C-alpha cells in the first residue's frame, strides 16, 4: 500500500557492481563511475565505463517474488557496557498474606509482602536489614514500598 | 568564532575551604539505618579548594582532569552553564558537549574545533565551533526553563554537578537546596549515567553572557574545582533514609 | 496454456534475451505433451469427467489414434513442401517462368496431390 | 581488465532496463485484445515505438564488440542475440520501403 506507485516510483537505486567482496558492517557511497578495463575513464560515462546505481521499478501487479520486501534486522552484539534494554514477558497476579517464592530483575528470595509505612526514593530497587535481610522492593510499575 | 574575548581580567588563584559537605551515595540499593563501609572515589574532608569569582573580572583557567573532579556552583544571574571536556579538545579526538541552550540539557559526543575561550552569547545565536565532523553519543535529558536576566545580590540557590571517571562510566550527581559560602550537609542522587568511554584529561568553564563583541557583561556568580582521592569511608543512614554525616578516616 | 505458463515461471531468474524456450519454437511446443496424457481415459476416470464404467475394447482406440494424426502427424510432409519451396527460391536456382513450374511438380511428388486447375505465371498458391 | 569484464558490466545494465520497458508496453496490450477503445489504439503508437527505439539505440553501441576472444558460452549466445540488426542493415529510402510493405501484407 504504503511503497510502490503507479507510473513508477524513481526514488531508491542499488548498486549492482563492487570491485572485490566486501567486509560486514560496511556501507560505501560512491559518485564514483566503475571501470570495467583497462580503458580509463574520468568520470563522464563512457564505452565500458558504466555508472554502478540501477534503477527500481515499482509496481502493484507483479506478483510474489517481484513484489518489493522491506527488512530490517536487529544486531546483537556485547561490550564492555551493561545490557540495556530488556523484556516483558506479562506478568502474574499478586497476591498477599501468603509465603512466595520471588522472581523480580535484580531480587530472588522469599517472604510475606504486608504493607510498608517507610519513606522511599524513587530510583531505588530493594531496601535492606542490619540483619542482612531484604525488607523492602520498590514496586516499578506503580510507585509503592 | 576564533576571535574571543579581549576585554577579560583574571584573578590570582587563591584557595579556600570545604568542611560537611561532598557526600553522596556511592551504590544504587537502598539501605536503611545501619553503618555501611564502601570503597569509591571520594573527596577528604577539610582540603583545598580553589575559590573563583566571577563578575569585567572572569576566572576561566585551563586545568588538567586525572583522577575526578566536582563542580559546585552558586548562582544568581546564571552565568556558569555547562563545561567541555575532551583530550587535546580540537577535532583530532572526541569531545563531550555539555550546554544548554535553554530548552533541554544537550549532550553530544563529536568532534567540534573549540576556540581559545568559547562563551555563550535572551540567547541569539550559539556557536562555539568552527565545523563538526564523527558524531557518536546523544542523549536527550529532563527540559528545564531559566531566566538570562542580570541580577546582582544575595545568592539565594546552589547548583551540584559531580563528573567523575570509572572504568569510562559518567554518573552525574545532583542536589538541588537553596539555603559566599554555605554550609550545611547534602546527599546528592544519581540522575544520568554516560556509557561513553572516551579519555578526558582536560576540561573548562563555559561561562554565559548578556547585554560586537564590547557590549557582553555578566552578573556575580562563583564556582569550586576540586580534586578526588580513592578514600574508605563510612556511611549513616536514618529510618527515611537520607545521609545525615560521613566520616573520613585518616584525618582525625 | 497451463503448459506455457508453468515453464514461464522456471526461468523468470535468467537474463532477458536468454528468456525464451530451448529453441525458438519450444515455448508453443512444450504445452501439447502434458495436453496428450490429459485427452487419455485412464486419467479421466481419476478426475472423474467420465463414467466409472467405461468399456475400451480394440475398435475404440482406433478412433483416438486417427484424430490425433489429423492435425499432428498427417501434416509433416504439408509442412516441409512448402518449407523446400522456401530455401530454394532465396538461393537464385529459379528463374521468372520456373518459379510455379516448380510448385505443382514438386505437389505430385512429396504429398501426392495434383492441383485440379491448371495456374497461370499471374498467380500466386 | 579484459573483454569478458567489461562485457558483464554492458549486460546486466541491460537486463533491468530491458524489464522495464518490456513490461511497460505490453500492459497497454495485454488491455489492446481486452479492449478495443480509441484511446488504447494511439497507445499502441505511443509505446510500440519505444520497443522499436531501445533495441537500435543498444545496437548503436554493441557492434564493435568481437565475438573472437569471449571465453564463456553464455554470453556469445545473448550478444548475437544482440548484434543481429534485422532491417536496420539498409539505407534510408531501402528501409522505409521496408516498413510500409509490411502495413499492406497484413
Amino acid at each position: 500500500k504504503l511503497d510502490s506507485k503507479v507510473s513508477g516510483n524513481y526514488n531508491y537505486l542499488y548498486r549492482l557492481f563492487r570491485k572485490s567482496n566486501l567486509k560486514p558492517f560496511e556501507r560505501d557511497i560512491s559518485t564514483e563511475i566503475y571501470q570495467a578495463g583497462n580503458k580509463p575513464c574520468n568520470g563522464v560515462a563512457g564505452f565500458n565505463c558504466y555508472f554502478p546505481l540501477r534503477s527500481y521499478s515499482f509496481r502493484p501487479t507483479y506478483g510474489v517474488g517481484h513484489q518489493p520486501y522491506r527488512v530490517v534486522v536487529l544486531s546483537f552484539e556485547l561490550l564492555h557496557a551493561p545490557a540495556t534494554v530488556c523484556g516483558p514477558k506479562k506478568s502474574t497476579n499478586l497476591v498477599k498474606n501468603k509465603c512466595v517464592n520471588f522472581n523480580f530483575n535484580g531480587l530472588k528470595g522469599t517472604g510475606v509482602l504486608t504493607e510498608s509505612n517507610k519513606k522511599f526514593l524513587p530510583f531505588q530497587q530493594f531496601g535492606r536489614d542490619i540483619a542482612d535481610t531484604t525488607d523492602a522492593v520498590r514496586d516499578p510499575q506503580t510507585l509503592e514500598i | 568564532q576564533c576571535v574571543n574575548l579581549t576585554t577579560r581580567t583574571q584573578l590570582p588563584p587563591a584557595y579556600t575551604n570545604s568542611f560537611t559537605r561532598g557526600v553522596y551515595y556511592p551504590d544504587k540499593v537502598f539501605r536503611s539505618s545501619v553503618l555501611h563501609s564502601t570503597q569509591d572515589l571520594f573527596l577528604p574532608f577539610f582540603s583545598n579548594v580553589t575559590w573563583f569569582h566571577v563578575i569585567k573580572r572572569f576566572d576561566n583557567p585551563v586545568l588538567p582532569f586525572n583522577d575526578g573532579v566536582y563542580f559546585a556552583s552558586i548562582e544568581k544571574s546564571n552565568i556558569i552553564r555547562g563545561w567541555i571536556f575532551g583530550t587535546t579538545l580540537d577535532s583530532k579526538t572526541q569531545s563531550l558537549l555539555i550546554v544548554n541552550n535553554a530548552t533541554n540539557v544537550v549532550i553530544k559526543v563529536c568532534e567540534f574545533q573549540f576556540c581559545n575561550d568559547p562563551f555563550l552569547d535572551m540567547e541569539s545565536e550559539f556557536r562555539v565551533y568552527s565545523s563538526a565532523n564523527n558524531c557518536t553519543f546523544e542523549y536527550v535529558s529532563q527540559p528545564f526553563l531559566m531566566d538570562l536576566e542580570g541580577k546582582q545580590g544575595n545568592f539565594k540557590n546552589l547548583r551540584e554537578f559531580v563528573f567523575k571517571n570509572i572504568d569510562g562510566y559518567f554518573k552525574i550527581y545532583s542536589k538541588h537546596t537553596p539555603i559566599d559560602l554555605p554550609q550545611g550537609f547534602s546527599a546528592l542522587e544519581p540522575l544520568v549515567d554516560l556509557p561513553i568511554g572516551i579519555n578526558i584529561t582536560r576540561f573548562q568553564t563555559l561561562l554565559a553572557l548578556h547585554r560586537s563583541s564590547s557590549g557582553w557583561t555578566a552578573g556575580a556568580a562563583a564556582y569550586y574545582v576540586g580534586y578526588l582521592q580513592p578514600r574508605t569511608f563510612l556511611l549513616k543512614y536514618n529510618e527515611n533514609g537520607t545521609i545525615t554525616d560521613a566520616v573520613d578516616c585518616a584525618l582525625d | 496454456e497451463m503448459g506455457h505458463i508453468q515453464y514461464d515461471m522456471a526461468y523468470a531468474a535468467q537474463p532477458f534475451l536468454l528468456r525464451n524456450g530451448a529453441n525458438e519454437g519450444f515455448h508453443e511446443a512444450v504445452g501439447e505433451i502434458m495436453s496428450l496424457s490429459a485427452a487419455t481415459p485412464k486419467h479421466l476416470k481419476s478426475i472423474g469427467l467420465l463414467s466409472p464404467d467405461f468399456q475400451e475394447d480394440n475398435e475404440t482406440e482406433i478412433n483416438f489414434l486417427l484424430k490425433q494424426a489429423l492435425t499432428i502427424v498427417g501434416t509433416l510432409p504439408f509442412t516441409y513442401m512448402l518449407e523446400k519451396w522456401r530455401w530454394m527460391v532465396f538461393k537464385g536456382e529459379i528463374p521468372k517462368d520456373q518459379w510455379m513450374k516448380k510448385w505443382w511438380e514438386m505437389k505430385r511428388e512429396i504429398v501426392g496431390v495434383v492441383e485440379p486447375v491448371p495456374h497461370d505465371e499471374t498467380y500466386c498458391d | 581488465s579484459t573483454i569478458e569484464e567489461q562485457a558483464k558490466t554492458f549486460l546486466d545494465k541491460f537486463n533491468h532496463e530491458a524489464e522495464d520497458l518490456f513490461y511497460q508496453s505490453s500492459l497497454a496490450s495485454w488491455n489492446y485484445n481486452t479492449n478495443i477503445t480509441e484511446e488504447n489504439v494511439q497507445n499502441m503508437n505511443n509505446a510500440g515505438d519505444k520497443w522499436s527505439a531501445f533495441l537500435k539505440e543498444q545496437s548503436t553501441l554493441a557492434q564493435m564488440y568481437p565475438l573472437q576472444e569471449i571465453q564463456n558460452l553464455t554470453v556469445k549466445l545473448q550478444l548475437q542475440a544482440l548484434q543481429q540488426n534485422g532491417s536496420s542493415v539498409l539505407s534510408e529510402d531501402k528501409s522505409k520501403r521496408l516498413n510500409t510493405i509490411l502495413n499492406t501484407m497484413s
